[PDB]
């Protein structure tokens, strides 16, 4: 019941979380992935996990899924039948719960992820997947888009403005801004100590 | 039950 | 050391310390987990020099020893059993810690003996033979006992029966730790302060 | 050339 290794592990987790966000923000996704992998390895160790660690990890989960979102070959679900962005949708719901966010606050960002999930499948000519995603998650306000995407899928029209104008870079950076807006902007202890040490 | 490395899994399988 | 490097170094050394501590208490499960964290760290800037290299050689040796009973796993690009890889790492430890042949010979002997015996216990007689040939005027009685054990497929021999992998791996740890500074890592010092 | 994660590889391949 003791914080000793847990205390250091928390410091380490929060340090790499900070560095992962920093990397993602500078569009250094290679660095992000490397840091992600360190954090994955830490998860087996005692962290004294509570709601704040849980919150950090959900955000990290969502970003990791978004960073792999263009890679349809990979999966985060044991039911390895979900595209990365579909898993991202799932994590966003957990983020809504653990950050206690209103529907109004999350709706806009959920729409982006859903839009991206469908478009990425379309760009990869995975029309049946896009169709399933569109059905499952977009089945009132974004009617024009849902209908555009439905026609794009039916007609296999990758040439469409909706598809051609889509920027995954713009999308993922928008998601980071959203996710970061619900986090504390505190400098991690290890970084503070390193600055002191030089 | 499965621990944090599974329930809060960061990297793909 | 630059900013991220400074932290990565503290992190690496903290887990190194914890890994040694886990190994020392026969908590090999904890050791493997910490090993995996340190492996993940290796892609990050560490400002690697000779003392980081030293720490990692020791960690490399222990990791191969901890997996030593598992002949199914491999540490080299192609064919080597874990303990054969441990032998290789030991030569690098000798170089990077600048050790005498005298100081490392007895420990090299232990690893060599263990490498052959583990193969024999798994009835991997051809592997044992190759390792015995490759790696073994002092260990005359032993390598002749091992040569005869392999030739006769004699699992019942006292040399085989009295072998203790726990005893072996703990002797290897004591040897490796004896060339390390036993300083408390910064992050642990900081944690004790905080708590 | 391959970096530290390869040359000082800790985990089995």
């Amino acid at each position: 019941e003791a914080r000793l290794e847990e205390a250091v592990n928390r410091w380490v987790l929060k340090f790499y979380f900070h560095e992962a966000l920093r990397a993602f923000r500078g569009s250094r996704y290679g660095d992000f992935r490397q840091i992600r992998d360190i954090m994955q390895a830490l998860l087996v160790r005692p962290l004294g996990k509570e709601h704040t660690v849980s919150r950090l990890l959900r955000v990290m989960q969502c970003l990791s899924r978004i960073e792999e979102g263009e890679n349809l070959d990979c999966s985060f679900d044991m039911e390895a039948e979900l595209t990365p962005l579909e898993s991202a949708i799932n994590v966003l719901e957990m983020i809504k719960t653990e950050f206690t966010l209103t529907e109004a606050v999350v709706e806009s960002s959920r729409k982006l992820v859903k839009e991206a999930a469908v478009i990425i499948c379309i760009k990869n000519k995975e029309f049946e997947k896009a169709s399933k995603i569109l059905k499952k998650h977009m089945s009132p306000t974004t009617q024009k888009l849902r209908n555009d995407l439905l026609n794009i899928i039916r007609e296999k029209n990758l040439a469409h403005p909706v598809i051609q104008n889509f920027s995954y870079e713009t999308f993922q950076q928008k998601m980071l801004r959203f996710l970061e807006s619900h986090l504390d902007d505190a400098e991690p202890y290890l970084l503070t100590m390193a600055k002191k040490a030089l | 039950s499965r621990g944090l490395e599974v329930s809060h899994r960061l990297a793909p399988w």
